[PDB]
RNA sequence: GUAUGUAUUUAUUUUAGAACUAGUUACUAACAUUUUUUUUUUAAAAAAUAAUUAUAUAG
RNA sequence: GAAUCUCUUUGCCUUUUGGCUUAGAUCAAGUGUAGUAUCUGUUCUGUAACAACUG
C-alpha cells in the first residue's frame, strides 16, 4: 500500500518477550517462516 | 415505445443515473452547467436543481449509501454533493480534465478519479494529510476513458485510449489483469452484469464484448448498432436477462443476455444521438434514454 | 517437459504423411529441415527419404509388364546387385524393384529397428486420435497459416492503433462541439523541413494545355457545383 | 542488455443457450544459485573417501 | 428486324508470387515461478363490449 519510500518499524516477536524468552522466540519464528516458505497455504490455514 | 419526456437540459444531457436500489428519483448533470434531480413518480417534475461547476459536466456517480454523490467537470474539478440538503462536503481541483469518477460500495469515503493524463487518483474523504490523496495509479499510457468498481468491493476495472483494460486490487497499484489483444479497440464504457459472473464493455468497433468476473479473466458479442463516434452507455435488466444500449442514430437496442439476439429497436424523438441509457431495477421493462438533444425520454 | 527423443526413426503413420504433403506444397522440396520441424518424431533426412521414396507422385507404383519383368531379370544378371543403378534404369523406386525381384526368383521381429520404414506402407489411425497428434495438427495449421514478416505484422498493428486513435480524437471534438467550444483539428507534425502538407496547395499542379475550344461556361458550372457541395457538407454533413 | 522509434498544450483570433470444474500442450521472460569409486543378496551385507563459487555475456 | 431482364460456352484475368551470395548461414536436450494461447469434462431448459362527456 506504500506510496513513498519509507522506513516502517515492526516487532516481529509480537508480545512473546514477556512470557517467553527471546531465544525460543527466534526458533519459533524459524519454524513459522520455514512453514510459510515450504507450503505457504497449508501453514497459513494452520494459523487461521 | 416511449411514453413521456422531461424538459431535461438545453444543449444536451451528458449523464443521467438512477438510485441504485429503490430508483424512486433520478438525476442528470447537463451541458448547461446544471445538475438536477427529478422524481420518477408522483409529480414527474424537478424536485431539486443546483448550479454545479463552471464548465459542462462530464460524469456522475453514487455513494451506495446515497446520502451523497459525485460530480466531475471540464473545469478540471470534482465536487461531492449532499443529495438531501444540497451542500458540498469536498471540492477538489486537478491538473488535467477528469474523464470519469467512481465511488466505493463498502465505504462512502473511498473514491477513485481517472484523469486524461493516464493517472487514476485514489482519494479519501476521511484522511486529510495530503489533500486526501491515498494513492495514484500509473500503469496506463494514455488518457483513460471509464472505470467501474466491483459490486463486491475489492477490485475494479479501468479502460483507456491505448486499447487495453486493466484490473486492480483496491490500493495495490499493481494491475493483476491486463486484457489486451492485437485486434482490440478501446471501450469508453464498462459495466458489470447483475449476476456478477460477467462484466461487459462497449467497444469502439460497434460491438459489445463480455469478460468473466471470476479469476483467469477471459472473453457474448452484441452487434447491430453503430456507436463508433461518441461513446455510449449500456444498462441491464434488474433480473439480468436484457442488455440495452444507445446509438448515434437516436434509437436504442435491446438484446437478450441469454442468447445474444437483438429483440427490439425503438427510435426516439430528437435528431441528435443518444448516449446515456439507464434501467430501473425495481419496475421491470422500463428504460430511460437521453442524449445531445437535451430532453429525457422514458422508454418502455 | 517432453523427455528428449534422441533417435527419431519411427513408423510413418497417416498423420505424418499428410502433414509432410501439406508442408511440401508450401515450403517446397529443397527445404527439408523446415518441413521436418513441422512434424515431430522424424528427421530431415527421413523426411527426404519419405518424399523421394514413397510420397512422390512421379514415382511408378504399378504392376510390372512382361517386357519390364524380363528387363529386370536381364539387368539383375548384367549388373550384380547394384540396385540404385537398376532402379534408375527402370524409373521405379528401388524397394519395389528388390521386392519384385524376390517374387521372380521365388517362383521382422518385435523390438527391432526397421531401416526401410520410409519405403513401406503407412498405418491408418485409430478412430478418435492420440493427444500428441492433436497437438501436432494444431501447431501444423498454425505454422502453415502465417505468411508475413515481423515488419509487416507490426504494420497491421500500427494501422489499427492509428485508426482507433483518430476515432478518439474526433470523439472529444464532437463532445466539445456539443458543449460549444470548437477545438480545431491539430495537424501531424513534419519530420523534416520541407515535408509537404496536402491541403494548402495543389502540390504539383499541371494545367491541361488549352486547345482550340472554349471552356468558360463549363468552368463556371464546375465552380458552382463544387461550391454548393462544400456548403452542403458544411451545413448537413455529407 | 543494447540499437531504434513512439507518448508528454498553455499564453482564449472577433460570428441452441444457462451454470460447475480442474490439468496438458507450445512460445516468451537481464527473473530466480540435494556428492565420487563400487561389490553382494532378494530392504539388508561389505568396501571407500575428501574450514567452504561468479555481478562478470550483445547483432 | 429491334429493345428490357436472365443463363451457357467464347474472349478478357481484372486483389491473379517485385533482387543478390557460401541452397546467405547455423540449430531446434535447460528447472522453478509467472504471463499469453487452446482443450476437454458435467448438469438444467391486461383485453373487448355496453351506459356518459367531447375538452
Amino acid at each position: 500500500k506504500a506510496t513513498e519510500p519509507q522506513m516502517v518499524l515492526f516487532n516481529i516477536y509480537d508480545d512473546w518477550l514477556d512470557r517467553i524468552s527471546s531465544y525460543t522466540a527466534f526458533s519459533r519464528l524459524t519454524l513459522l517462516l520455514r512453514a510459510l516458505k515450504t507450503n505457504e497455504e497449508s501453514a497459513k490455514m494452520i494459523l487461521l | 415505445k416511449v411514453i413521456r419526456n422531461y424538459p431535461g437540459h438545453p444543449e444536451g444531457t451528458t449523464a443521467l443515473k438512477f438510485l441504485p436500489k429503490t430508483g424512486h428519483l433520478i438525476l442528470s448533470g447537463g451541458n448547461d452547467h446544471t445538475i438536477k434531480i427529478w422524481d420518477f413518480y408522483h409529480d414527474y417534475e424537478c424536485l431539486r436543481d443546483f448550479q454545479g461547476h463552471n464548465k459542462p459536466i462530464k460524469a456522475l456517480r453514487f455513494t451506495e449509501d446515497c446520502q451523497s454523490f459525485l460530480s466531475s467537470s471540464f473545469d478540471r474539478s470534482v465536487k461531492i454533493w449532499d443529495t438531501e440538503t444540497g451542500k458540498v462536503k469536498t471540492r477538489l481541483h486537478l491538473n488535467s480534465t477528469p474523464a470519469d469518477v467512481e465511488s466505493r460500495p463498502t465505504n462512502p469515503h473511498e473514491f477513485i478519479v481517472g484523469l486524461s493524463n493516464s493517472k487514476i487518483l485514489h482519494y479519501d474523504d476521511r484522511v486529510s494529510e495530503n489533500q486526501g490523496l491515498v494513492q495514484t495509479y500509473d500503469h496506463h499510457l494514455s488518457s483513460i476513458l471509464a472505470l467501474k468498481y466491483f459490486p463486491d468491493g475489492s477490485k475494479f476495472i479501468s479502460s483507456s485510449e491505448d486499447k487495453t483494460v486493466r484490473i486492480w486490487e483496491n490500493q495495490i497499484n499493481v494491475p493483476i489483469k491486463q486484457i489486451s489483444d492485437t485486434a482490440q479497440h478501446s471501450m469508453p464504457f464498462l459495466n458489470v452484469h447483475p449476476s456478477q459472473n460477467y462484466f461487459c464493455a462497449q467497444s469502439m468497433d460497434n460491438r459489445i464484448y463480455s469478460f468473466s468476473l471470476k479469476p483467469k479473466y477471459k472473453r457474448k458479442i452484441f452487434k447491430g448498432h453503430s456507436s463508433a463516434g461518441y461513446g455510449i452507455s449500456l444498462a441491464f435488466s434488474g433480473d439480468g436477462r436484457y442488455i440495452c444500449s444507445g446509438d448515434s442514430k437516436s434509437r436504442l437496442f435491446t438484446w437478450d443476455w441469454n442468447t445474444s439476439r437483438l429483440l427490439n429497436n425503438i427510435k426516439i424523438p430528437g435528431n441528435k444521438p443518444i448516449t446515456q441509457v439507464d434501467w430501473h431495477p425495481q419496475e421491470t421493462s422500463k428504460v430511460i434514454c437521453s442524449g445531445a438533444a437535451g430532453k429525457i425520454y422514458v422508454c418502455d | 517437459p517432453p523427455v528428449p527423443i534422441y533417435v527419431k526413426g519411427g513408423v510413418w503413420t497417416n498423420v505424418e504423411d499428410q502433414i509432410l504433403k501439406a508442408a511440401v506444397q508450401k515450403y517446397g522440396t529443397h527445404q527439408w529441415s523446415k518441413v521436418a520441424s513441422l512434424l515431430q518424431k522424424k528427421t530431415a533426412r527421413q523426411s527426404e527419404l519419405r518424399w523421394n521414396e514413397y510420397l512422390n507422385p512421379k514415382l511408378n507404383f504399378t504392376e510390372f509388364s512382361k517386357e519390364e519383368d524380363a528387363q529386370l531379370l536381364d539387368l539383375a544378371r548384367e549388373l550384380p546387385n547394384q540396385w540404385r543403378t537398376i532402379a534408375d534404369m527402370m524409373a521405379r523406386p528401388a524397394q519395389v524393384c528388390v521386392e519384385r525381384y524376390n517374387r521372380l526368383l521365388e517362383s521382422l521381429k518385435a523390438g527391432d529397428i526397421n531401416p526401410n520404414a520410409e519405403t513401406q506402407m503407412a498405418r491408418p489411425d485409430n478412430g478418435d486420435l492420440e493427444d500428441e497428434e492433436k497437438e501436432m495438427l494444431a501447431e501444423a495449421r498454425a505454422r502453415l497459416l502465417n505468411t508475413q514478416g515481423k515488419k509487416a505484422t507490426r504494420k497491421i498493428r500500427e494501422r489499427m492503433l492509428e485508426e482507433s486513435k483518430r476515432i478518439a480524437e474526433l470523439q472529444k471534438r464532437r463532445e466539445l462541439k456539443q458543449a460549444g467550444i470548437n477545438v480545431a483539428i491539430k495537424k501531424p507534425k513534419k519530420k523534416y523541413g520541407t515535408d509537404i502538407d496536402y491541403n494548402e496547395d495543389i502540390v504539383y499542379e499541371q494545367a491541361p494545355m488549352p486547345g482550340i475550344y472554349d471552356t468558360s461556361t463549363e468552368d463556371r458550372q464546375i465552380k458552382k457545383k463544387f461550391e454548393q457541395f462544400e456548403r452542403k457538407v458544411n451545413r448537413k454533413g455529407l
